């Protein structure tokens, strides 16, 4: 449990935190567009295509 | 010998040329059906033959893929294809014969 | 070493989509395998969904498929996929078939026979799916083929009458049929991976019948990508026929509720099973009609026993390969025969296309091999 | 007799049009790993 | 980084590997790069150093492979070419 | 001249195979309204009057 | 296909002669007795219970 504490072990969780963010972003964006989500959406210039 | 067997030669020259494996190189036991007694026969060849068959094969099996043929020039020639095969494959199916006439008695 | 290879779950997919050794040069005519995989779980998810709204009762068995088409939300487009599905489930079963005949795959006895299998119950799990709507040709499809049985001798109505559930095609048989055509695609996809279990056991073949061990490449991408393509032009061809012609392969009086009483003037099957239906009605005979249309798909099992020619394909024999053309062109005779009425001279083209299509399987096609072994002088 | 005869066919121009965009990609994509093999050279070189 | 001093020190010891260090690189080089400049390059190197460097020459790069011998087993071109990335990252 | 364009999609976008996704869904999210928007506008155009929204506003009160 | 054709293997067929008449009497009395056939069970003296 405790293995994973110490100087090497932070430097690694720096190294994949670029990607961590990005596999994220991949998943929000995903998740928006394949529900057609308005609360997000509505936000975007060309996407605004709902005419309330 | 006479003017009638050279037209049986001559109709099995067509059929060769018509069978077309020629066509990739190939020799007429290139293609012979792998059952077990082909696949003594092949286990008994001199490693000269067997690396030679393999790359016939190889080389077949590649333009096959490609859909393509070689030139008409390295086509196999009716008159040059070696029954490189069949004193081998005679050998194992007279032994085989050999058995089943012993498991008969 | 690799979680790829020693996971006890991930070493089957493994050793079967990704690392496995397939031949370098298979043809398109080796796409149809994952095709008919494809087939089969689409027919299923589509099945499913309509199986959701369908209820299987005489008195809304009808109505209930109309309720799917107009109002519930895409359910037309389920339903035509699920119609025409079961068309390019044939057309890729007799590609598939066909492969295995010129090619030579058939030596393959345990992968052949199990296929054998796989074509009976796809047969007949389509044969009670189109019982289901309960149209005209719902009702008299399954009125004119059950009869059949009834001319097997001393058990012919007792065999009959069981399967009906009572003494006709009736409520009870259309419920059973909805049972059975639902049990039978997960049957046949765990005989699909025994089909798949003896066929890994050998490699496929190829379009030169020679061994391909000297010459293999991975499944994976070379045939990953490449079924993915063909799976691609089977998408396209089926949402050609839902998307603008989905009424092409269908027969009309389907659209009309069944009616015990009226006969409608030509009954037809589908497509699929037009070869089968003209041989049927070829033989005069009642109980030889059965036999020969029985013998019609069982022949099938005994082209392994009928092979005389040294070499496995075809590719290489001429010969056989006319012979080969002279059994589809026979099949296509068949199919036209099978949606015209029996009157002459479709009557008599019938039977000498029927003679033909074993004619050409038992007699033929076996003494062209012998043939072709000697002009090779083996 | 056929109240989805419209919607079917609007359907029908966007699977022609994806259809036509997606099938030479995918083709292209086939020819590229198989470029490796398409264009690959034997040479036998045995022992004399 | 200590592999490699304890490695460029022990390889110049000698009057023949020194000669040749000499020569090999006034010819590429142009000029004797002193060991405490080897030393100076090297300490600059770090683990942010290591992971730019390396994506520069092998992260999604076309390799050159040679094979010889019972190499049934080598995989396919593709494949090789495919474990120069990664899909995780 | 600079790089070409294709080399700067690359370095850019598709090296790293996050971002090579974040680009995906995101082109995925433009391609659907820019290509239902255009496939409409030429299903309309070939069925110019006879679909009910062009016959709509005859009926409005 | 011949291979079968001599001395040990008409042998063979002696010895199992008596054991496939056997299994043929098994099948034939399980088939009458799992489908209640009563053109043969109508001759069995116990086995009558039927009053036609
Ligand atoms: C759509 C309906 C398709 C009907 C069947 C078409 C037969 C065919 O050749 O398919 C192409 C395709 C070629 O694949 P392949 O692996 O390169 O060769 C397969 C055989 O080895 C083929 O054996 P082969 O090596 O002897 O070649 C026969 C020849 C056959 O070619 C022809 O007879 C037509 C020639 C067209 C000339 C242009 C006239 C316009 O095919 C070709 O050489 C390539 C044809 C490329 C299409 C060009 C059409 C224009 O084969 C298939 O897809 C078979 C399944 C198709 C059924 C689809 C029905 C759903
Ligand atoms: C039910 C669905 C059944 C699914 C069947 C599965 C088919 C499959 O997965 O095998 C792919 C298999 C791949 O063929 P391949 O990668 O070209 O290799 C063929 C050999 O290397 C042979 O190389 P090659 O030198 O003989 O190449 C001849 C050339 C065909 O020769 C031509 O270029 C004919 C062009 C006609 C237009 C004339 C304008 C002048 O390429 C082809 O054979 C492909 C035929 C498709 C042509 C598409 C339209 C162009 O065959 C195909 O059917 C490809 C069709 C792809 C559709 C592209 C539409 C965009
Ligand atoms: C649909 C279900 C989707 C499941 C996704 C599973 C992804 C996963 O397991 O992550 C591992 C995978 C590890 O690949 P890697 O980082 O290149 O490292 C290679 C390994 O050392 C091991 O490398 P390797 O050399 O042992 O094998 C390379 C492997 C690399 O591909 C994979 O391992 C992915 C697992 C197969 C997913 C199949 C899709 C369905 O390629 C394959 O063997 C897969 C061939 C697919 C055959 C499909 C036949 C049809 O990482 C990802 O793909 C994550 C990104 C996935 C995108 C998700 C969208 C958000
Ligand atoms: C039982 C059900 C009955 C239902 C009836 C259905 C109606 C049938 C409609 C006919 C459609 C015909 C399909 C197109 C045929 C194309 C053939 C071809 O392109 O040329 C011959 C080809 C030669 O290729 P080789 O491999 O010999 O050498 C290649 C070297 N470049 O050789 C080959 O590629 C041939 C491979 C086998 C194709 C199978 C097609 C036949 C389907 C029904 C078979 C049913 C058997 C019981
Ligand atoms: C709940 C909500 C969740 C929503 C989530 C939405 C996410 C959408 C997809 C985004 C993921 C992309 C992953 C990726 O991109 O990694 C997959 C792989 C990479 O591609 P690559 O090899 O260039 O390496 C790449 C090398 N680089 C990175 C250095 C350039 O992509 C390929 O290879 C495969 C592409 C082929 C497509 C066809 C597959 C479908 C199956 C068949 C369809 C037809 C019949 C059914
Ligand atoms: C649900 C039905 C079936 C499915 C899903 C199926 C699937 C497959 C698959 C995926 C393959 C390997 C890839 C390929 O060869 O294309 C294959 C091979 C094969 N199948 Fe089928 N199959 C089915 C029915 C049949 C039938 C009806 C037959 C013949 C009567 C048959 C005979 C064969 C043979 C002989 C092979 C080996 C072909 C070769 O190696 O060249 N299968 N099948
Ligand atoms: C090999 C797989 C299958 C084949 C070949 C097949 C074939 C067919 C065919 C041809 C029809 C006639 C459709 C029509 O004329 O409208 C049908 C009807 C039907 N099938 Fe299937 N089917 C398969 C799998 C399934 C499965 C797994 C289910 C249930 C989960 C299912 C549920 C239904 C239902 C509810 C109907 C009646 C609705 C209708 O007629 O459209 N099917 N089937
Ligand atoms: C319930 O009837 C279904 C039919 C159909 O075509 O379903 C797809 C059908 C319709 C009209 C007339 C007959 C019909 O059924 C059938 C069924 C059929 O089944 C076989 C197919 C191949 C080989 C043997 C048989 C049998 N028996 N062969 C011919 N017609
Ligand atoms: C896991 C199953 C999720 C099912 C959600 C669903 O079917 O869609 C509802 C909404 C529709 O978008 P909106 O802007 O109308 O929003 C209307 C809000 N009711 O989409 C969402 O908001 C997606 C939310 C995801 C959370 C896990
Ligand atoms: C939901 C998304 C799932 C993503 C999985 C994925 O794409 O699989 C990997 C391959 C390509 O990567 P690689 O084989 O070069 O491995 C790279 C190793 N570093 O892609 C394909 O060609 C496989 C086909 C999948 C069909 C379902
Ligand atoms: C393979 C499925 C066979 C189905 C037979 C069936 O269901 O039972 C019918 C008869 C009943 O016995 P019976 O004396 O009334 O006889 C009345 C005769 N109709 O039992 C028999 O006679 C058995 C015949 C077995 C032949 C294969």
């Amino acid at each position: 449990l405790t293995r994973f504490l110490g100087p090497r072990y932070r430097q690694l969780a720096r190294n994949w935190v670029p990607t961590a963010s990005l596999w994220g972003a991949v998943g929000a964006v995903g998740l928006v567009w394949a529900t057609d989500w308005r609360l997000i959406l509505d936000w975007v210039p060309y996407i605004n295509g709902k005419f309330k | 010998v006479s003017a009638s067997s050279r037209w049986l030669e001559g109709i099995r020259k067509w059929y060769y040329n018509a069978a077309g494996f020629n066509k990739l190189g190939l020799m007429r036991d290139d293609t012979i059906h792998e059952n077990d007694d082909v696949k003594e026969a092949i286990r008994r060849l001199p490693e000269n033959l067997y690396n030679d068959r393999v790359f016939r094969i190889k080389r077949a099996l590649d333009l096959s893929m490609r859909q393509q043929i070689l030139p008409k020039e390295q086509w196999t020639k009716y008159e040059e294809d070696k029954s490189y095969l069949e004193p081998y494959l005679k050998e194992v199916i007279r032994e085989r014969k050999e058995r089943e006439e012993w498991a008969k008695k | 070493t690799n979680i790829r290879k020693s996971h006890p779950l991930m070493k089957i997919v493994n050793n079967a989509f990704i690392d496995l050794p397939a031949p370098s040069n298979i043809s398109s005519w080796w796409n149809f395998g994952s095709l008919l995989g494809i087939c089969l779980i689409l027919q299923i998810l589509t099945g499913l969904f309509l199986a959701m709204h369908y209820t299987s009762d005489t008195t809304t068995a009808f109505s209930s498929v109309t309720h799917i088409c107009r109002d519930v939300n895409y359910g037309w487009i389920i339903r035509y996929m699920h119609a025409n599905g079961a068309s390019m489930f044939f057309i890729c079963l007799y590609m598939h078939v066909g492969r295995g005949l010129y090619y030579g795959s058939y030596t393959f006895l345990e992968t052949w026979n199990i296929g054998v299998i796989l074509l009976l119950t796809v047969m007949a799990t389509a044969f009670m799916g189109y019982v289901l709507p309960w149209g005209q040709m719902s009702f008299w499809g399954a009125t004119v083929i059950t009869n059949l049985l009834s001319a097997i001798p001393y058990i012919g109505t007792n065999l009959v009458e069981w399967i009906w559930g009572g003494f006709s095609v009736d409520k009870a048989t259309l419920t059973r049929f909805f049972a059975f055509h639902f049990i039978l695609p997960f049957i046949i996809m765990a005989i699909a991976m025994v089909h798949l279990l003896f066929l890994h056991e050998t490699g496929s073949n190829n379009p030169t019948g020679i061994s391909s061990d000297v010459d293999k490449i991975p499944f994976h991408p070379y045939y990953t990508i490449k079924d993915i393509l063909g799976a691609l032009l089977l998408i396209l061809a089926l949402m050609l026929l839902v998307l603008f012609a989905p009424d092409l392969l269908g027969d009309p009086d389907n659209y009309t509720p069944a009616n015990p009483l009226n006969t409608p003037p030509h009954i037809k099957p589908e497509w699929y099973f037009l070869f089968a239906y003209a041989i049927l009605r070829s033989i005069p005979n009642k109980l030889g009609g059965v036999l020969a249309l029985a013998f019609s798909i069982l022949i099938l099992a005994l082209i392994p026993l009928l092979h005389t020619s040294k070499q496995r394909s075809m590719m290489f024999r001429p010969l056989s390969q006319c012979l080969f053309w002279a059994l589809v062109a026979d099949l296509l005779t068949l199919t036209w025969i099978g949606g015209q009425p029996v009157e002459h001279p479709y009557i008599t083209i019938g039977q000498l296309a029927s003679v033909l299509y074993f004619l050409l399987i038992l007699v033929l096609m076996p003494t062209a091999g012998t043939i072709e072994n000697k002009l090779l002088k083996w | 007799a056929e109240p989805e005869h419209d919607h079917r066919k609007r359907m029908g121009l966007k699977m022609l049009l994806m259809m036509g965009l997606l099938l030479p990609l995918v083709y292209a994509m086939k020819r590229h790993k198989w470029s490796v093999l398409k264009s690959r050279k034997l040479a036998y070189r045995p022992p004399k | 980084k200590n592999l490699l001093r304890n490695a460029l020190v022990s390889h110049l010891d000698g009057t023949t590997p020194v000669c040749e260090d000499i020569g090999r690189s006034l010819l590429t080089y142009g000029r004797r790069i002193p060991l405490a400049e080897w030393e100076s390059r090297i300490a600059e190197v770090d683990a942010r150093v290591v992971r730019e460097v390396c994506s520069k020459y092998f992260y999604d790069q076309c390799p050159a492979v040679a094979g010889f011998g019972p190499i049934e087993q080598l995989p396919d071109y593709n494949r090789i070419r495919s474990g120069m990335f990664w899909l995780r990252f | 001249v600079a790089p070409t364009l294709t080399a700067r999609l690359y370095s850019l976008l598709f090296r790293r195979t996050s971002t090579f996704a974040l680009t995906i869904v995101v082109g995925a999210l433009f391609f659907e309204r820019a290509f239902d928007q255009g496939a409409d506008a030429i299903y309309e155009h070939i069925n110019e009057g006879k679909l009910w929204k062009h016959i709509k506003h005859k009926y409005e009160n």
